[PDB]
DNA sequence: GGGGTGGTCGCTGTTCAATACATGCACAGGATGTATATATCTGACACGTGCCTGGAGACTAGGGAGTAATCCCCTTGGCGGTTAAAACGCGGGGGACAGCGCGTACGTGCGTTTAAGCGGTGCTAGAGCTGTCTACGACCAATTGAGCGGCCTCGGCACCGGGATTCTCCAGGGCGGCCGCGTATAGGGTCCAGCCC
DNA sequence: GGGCTGGACCCTATACGCGGCCGCCCTGGAGAATCCCGGTGCCGAGGCCGCTCAATTGGTCGTAGACAGCTCTAGCACCGCTTAAACGCACGTACGCGCTGTCCCCCGCGTTTTAACCGCCAAGGGGATTACTCCCTAGTCTCCAGGCACGTGTCAGATATATACATCCTGTGCATGTATTGAACAGCGACCACCCC
């Protein structure tokens, strides 16, 4: 019979996985093709440096990563396990933005 | 040339890798559209500003001293890409 | 056919009245000082009697379902 | 003869260079007139912090096995301190990661 | 592979006024994070010197400490009475923090509450606390110290409050075991299995997580006894 | 040849060469290191500025500099850096 | 028996009447000696201006204040109306206090 | 002369009008005890930083003009009171 | 013969001056030179944003019947408008109390 | 005897005598109306030195302040802030 | 007591190439808080100057405004083909805005998303939503604007989605009553007891909260059409 | 030697112990993941070399800051009343919260698709650097008028008294669903007449 | 010739609707709060006058940046190949949300206490100003060595492989409860041994 680890298991497993790791969650060329998107808005033809993408990744990993840490302190707080919009909503009010 | 629908290239799974960083162990289904507009307004300030201070500069490329720039101005210090 | 906890439950909801009804969690408040009733699962134990006896038609569930609302006799 | 040049670090015992603190304040725009100890008070105070991260980077990388520092053990190290956390709150390190932590909730029965 | 720390004079007299010198070697190169203590008999131990040479707060001038690497010295240059007590040195340039044998010189606002007395029989558990208060509880780590009048003061291990970190002497591990309470700003020490070598005092010291820092601050000590 | 852009990497592996002998560092912590000591500079500069003209003195001082450590840095790690900056002055005054 | 409003509306009517007003909400001369004490921890023998107890006490109000709302949009977060110190410190560690 | 016990001062009623104008309908008893040391921690963070200004001023007065500037240095703009 | 003094706050059409805020430029350590049209520029920015303000403020005073803008008419402007709110987010009015808002579940039926 | 202490208070009267005629105002909106005077001037003055440190330039023109406006402030604000900026700056230039 | 605007030229008639002026008179100073609008038919109005001077964004410099006070012009340089249109000034210095009467001309990315035409039977109700895309919702107030082909453009009222605050013409108290949705991104404009009366075309249209802002996006508009 | 009754056997109703069902807990073992040890290798990092520019040495100018002295103002300390607000107490109701039930929404795994990653090539826009020159900002001296301090008055608003409107709470009455008691019904017990043994 | 059976008259157990009762909903009225309106007075805003200092004007000069031109870097576009990850879908289970019930603990109002606030007065410390001075930093010129660009090699980590341990999941067995059924046992109908007349 195949063999199926209870849900949850292989969630903690990678949160370990990933809260052990380091490398960059989004895929590159994707998030590079977003970050040229969303600029020919305000500029068009503009050439992007390897390092400002790299960096911008960065910065929008951190910020969505402490984005759903409080977003889980929500949720634990309205004793649920799953974090939802409302708990996104609520953090992004009490952060100030 | 034009690029029109990219930011469905913040997959699911990728949004759920964050989340698994950020210590998320469920996650609801309208997570994924709201965090993916959440990113795109965040996005959207730091680009602003960096291709503001681009333009002062009047270079057409935009570099990773002006997104730290942008960062910094956003109070969002970044560390690595500075000089 | 009677058993240990399905007395329990059938003379304490006597004993207690309750014209509404009792709910479990009052009826499980005053059998915990049975002497014989056993604290890791007796609740477990009063929520199969509770459940057999509505089965059986001599409790009636005023409202809810399941182990949930309050239990009155059946009159006859 | 101009006597043997003697940097301002060597005289102040630093490893920081007090003429290039002095210097990026002079053209910094920060005063009219900049005081002659304080370049030598401010690279004191960089090369003390400095030495303080790079201790404590380099004491996560022993315990990690790894003989150069990464910025994984740097933000280790920032954050697994509470006086330099919160110097550098708002700041991000990059390659640096998370804290691994878990909430006591999520974990298994 | 334990830094042993060597004071070299066990024992002195001196009269009133004149200098004193108090000499320590460590085995390995401690990089002048040693700091040195003084012990009034029943007393905890208050520290005078840290990072070898800075004097602690409300310590008068009249201590001077020299020396660095492997050699270090502390100085007293004006005795007066309250001098005379037990001078301990206290490596923590690596992780088993080791104090010296300690020299007794005799001559011619922060609080950590910490419990009474305890008389325990073999075998049982114990659970020393420490109530911390007048400062910041997470910032500092609180360090326990076992005294006894056979081995000196040994570092058993500590608890840091941020992220309740920890981390014990080899000596003592699954022996000894912290927790901490930030709603009570309290932090408790757990013996298992006491035994007569256990019949000791054992005070919380105040540290911060600063490498040059020292333990500042230290309880009264809570004297353990096993019958 | 490129111009020559100055920066702190040589100082802080001096100064790691000093707090761990054998320990080195890769290049994208360097890259860490040289902002972090940037910002810094930057923090405490703009408080000693700001210091300077709320007390309409044209001159950064030593003890400007001092303030400006006290109010930036958190806990004891003010009072070690003020104990730092206080001994590095003394020595140089000493020549 | 005489007249009686059910819980909450005397609350309404109070928090109605205090999101109209300006006026300070704690009382002048026991604000000024907690000052007066946190400050004799740092320097002794120090004087105050009116005017900075003043600014002082406007401070602490409105923080006050701005902690109290988030706390509780954390509170009717957890379907809860009463404000308990779990949501102030939940409010607290989300803004990074 | 020394005061000892004034944080006692912020009274229940106190902290129920400040909640009241926070939006609050109902209060925990603990939440009197929890937003007094909230506002301990406040005052010792912006007193701290007056007291720094006033010592490096070498003034003995603590002036509006040193709380505004710490207020700002902890990210808390006070408007009126000479800024 | 000497030209009769001409403000150059008249020059620009300014209320605020530019004679002053050109020497606080000048003075506050900003950069080494000072444009000419920087002055007059920052100038206009705050007669902008100051004439913003107190019209904002003054609609409300007359909405609250009351003749002068008081600092409670200040605080109502400044946050009932999301890009001044947005400025101004982190700053305290002094006297400005709050904006009447109670959150809908705790309003009966 | 007495020195004088700058203040925006007349300027501020002026421009309400403009946006509003027959309104008046007290003097704790007077005193609020200076802060955030003060404080705006040195939020772009900032901004401006910043950007001109960036772009190694010394001196600092229309152009930067126009970019620092631009930065700080949200929305329309900026829009309007500009054009304001750029009518007095013109009108200057030709007289 | 509402502001009166008076465009002196009804109609004219122009060749191309040649300047054309269009003069508008208030009842009441309105402080230079006017702009201009070109409205082809069939089509929703399209802003040309606001703040009575100033070019609308991608407006070409053919159109000049002027004046201040009570006294306003509008000014067409080089005329075009495409001119032929409607231009009706607005004030929005005070609280019920105010389209002018309309100079017809005859010459010889935000997004609003307004639903289509909605036939209804008198005394019922009726709710026309607006789709906002491509800009910050809540950052700018939705004003809404009725069209009739007999009483020309007239004001509603606006709703502020940023906290729902809302303004209303005296003559539509009752009659509209304005509704936003962030999560959506809508605003909902309900009318009650439809009449014969309301026979008219309803635009939505965007304009920022700063005074000097004009009504700058129009929604297609939605025809509603009493039996 | 027949009529008749209790004893005892067979058939059957009652209950009672074994049967069966369902749920909860401990453990062996199997599948999977994770850390640990060992060997290869590669490219990043640590160190050496040239040089060049920016920081150190030596000296002067001058002005900013330190120090002494004086004023006066504004902070502290005290005292006397006066309520307004705080402290405390009690009744109660309503909200926190624990528990259970149910359904569906999210987690896990497998097979398929897709497009990201990597390498390699080619090209050209434009970032960066140098050289020229002019416009523009700093600086100075004389001038003077704008803006601040002091004086004053007078009107906007804060407060008080009084109705008038609004909003809240509840007590009493209208209305409907749940429960007690009486009824048409038929099942069965019993009386009258014909019939079979 | 008389009891059995059939048919009919009477005693009685029963399913069901109407009246009584408990709860839900509606509405008018008491009363408490807030709002509109008028009257009073007071103190703070707005205006006027004197003055002083900094903003303006006119002119000089030096240097920063605007602009032009060149170079050579890296950003962009494209193509091919592999494979890792994303996607679609099935299945199931555990978690979110709703309902009920308990009870505790916070709200509302009344009563007593106390200390905050306000008015008035006095001392006196220290912040601000002014004059004098001196020393500390800016500015200049010379020059030389530290630090940056570049080159080079080697070893530390990245990767691949194998292994040994840890963790999880689950099927099995056991212990607890529950409801369930064939049979162990006793009561009564009926055959027979035996008493009485």
């Amino acid at each position: 019979k195949p063999h199926r680890y209870r849900p949850g298991t292989v969630a903690l497993r990678e949160i370990r996985r990933y809260q052990k790791s380091t490398e960059l969650l989004i895929r590159k060329l994707p998030f590079q093709r977003l970050v040229r998107e969303i600029a020919q808005d305000f500029k068009t033809d503009l050439r992007f440096q390897s390092s400002a993408v790299m960096a911008l990744q960065e910065a929008c990993e951190a910020y969505l990563v402490g984005l759903f840490e409080d977003t889980n302190l929500c949720a634990i707080h309205a004793k649920r396990v799953t974090i939802m919009p409302k708990d996104i909503q609520l953090a992004r009010r009490i952060r100030g933005e | 040339k034009v690029l029109r629908d990219n930011i469905q290239g913040i997959t699911k799974p990728a949004i759920r890798r964050l989340a698994r960083r950020g210590g998320v162990k469920r996650i609801s289904g309208l997570i994924y559209e709201e965090t993916r507009g959440v990113l795109k307004v965040f996005l959207e300030n730091v680009i602003r500003d960096a291709v503001t201070y681009t333009e002062h500069a009047k270079r057409k490329t935009v570099t990773a001293m002006d997104v730290v720039y942008a960062l910094k101005r956003q109070g969002r210090t970044l560390y690595g890409f500075g000089g | 056919q009677p058993g240990k906890y399905s007395q329990l439950v059938v003379e304490t909801i006597r004993r207690l009245g309750e014209r509404n009804g009792s709910s479990l969690a009052k009826i499980y408040t005053e059998a915990k000082k049975v002497p014989w009733f056993d604290q890791q699962n007796g609740r477990t134990y009063l929520k199969y009697s509770i459940k057999a006896l509505v089965q059986n038609d001599t409790l009636l569930q005023v409202k809810g379902t399941g182990a949930n609302g309050s239990f009155k006799l059946n009159r006859k | 003869a101009r006597a043997k040049a003697k940097t301002r670090s060597s005289r102040a015992g630093l490893q920081f260079p007090v003429g290039r603190v002095h210097r990026l304040l002079r053209k910094g725009n920060y005063s009219e007139r900049v005081g002659a100890g304080a370049p030598v008070y401010l690279a004191a105070v960089l090369e003390y912090l400095t030495a303080e991260i790079l201790e404590l980077a380099g004491n996560a990388a022993r315990d990690n096995k790894k003989t150069r520092i990464i910025p994984r053990h740097l933000q280790l190290a920032i954050r697994n301190d509470e006086e330099l956390n919160k110097l550098l709150g708002r700041v991000t390190i990059a390659q640096g990661g998370v804290l691994p932590n878990i909430q006591a909730v999520l974990l298994p029965k | 592979m334990d830094i042993k720390m060597t004071q070299s004079p066990s024992s002195m007299h001196a009269s009133l006024g004149e200098r004193v010198t108090i000499t320590c070697k460590a085995s390995q190169d401690i990089r002048s994070y040693l700091s040195w203590y003084q012990q009034k008999p029943w007393k905890s131990p208050k520290t005078l010197i840290y990072y070898a040479t800075s004097l602690a707060d409300g310590v008068p001038s009249r201590f001077s400490g020299s020396g660095s690497g492997q050699d270090f010295s502390l100085t007293i240059n004006n005795l007066e009475s309250d001098d005379t007590a037990t001078y301990y040195c206290l490596q923590h340039g690596e992780s088993p923090y080791t104090f010296g044998s300690g020299t007794k010189l005799e001559i011619k606002e922060v609080q950590l509450q910490q419990s009474g007395p305890e008389l325990v029989e073999p075998g049982t558990s114990v659970k020393m606390p420490c109530k911390a208060s007048g400062y910041t509880f997470t910032s500092y780590t609180i360090q326990w110290v076992k005294q006894t009048p056979r081995q000196g003061l040994e570092w058993i291990g500590y608890i840091y409050p941020y992220n309740a970190g920890t981390k014990y002497n080899e000596k003592f591990k699954g022996k000894a075991t912290l927790t901490s309470d930030k709603s009570s700003s309290t932090v408790y020490m757990e013996l298992s299995s006491l035994t007569s070598e256990d019949s000791a005092v054992y005070y919380c010291a105040r540290k911060s997580s600063r490498l040059r820092s020292t333990l500042d601050y230290w309880g009264q000590g809570t004297s353990v006894t096993v019958s | 040849k490129r111009s020559r852009k100055e920066s702190y990497s040589i100082y802080v592996y001096k100064v790691l060469k000093q707090v761990h002998p054998d320990t080195g560092i890769s290049s994208k912590a360097m890259g860490i290191m040289n902002s972090f000591v940037n910002d810094i500079f930057e923090r405490i500069a703009g408080e000693a500025s700001r210091l300077a003209h709320y007390n309409k003195r044209s001159t950064i001082t030593s003890r400007e500099i001092q303030t400006a450590v006290r109010l930036l840095l958190p806990g004891e790690l003010a009072k070690h850096a003020v104990s730092e900056g206080t001994k590095a002055v003394t020595k140089y005054t000493s020549a």
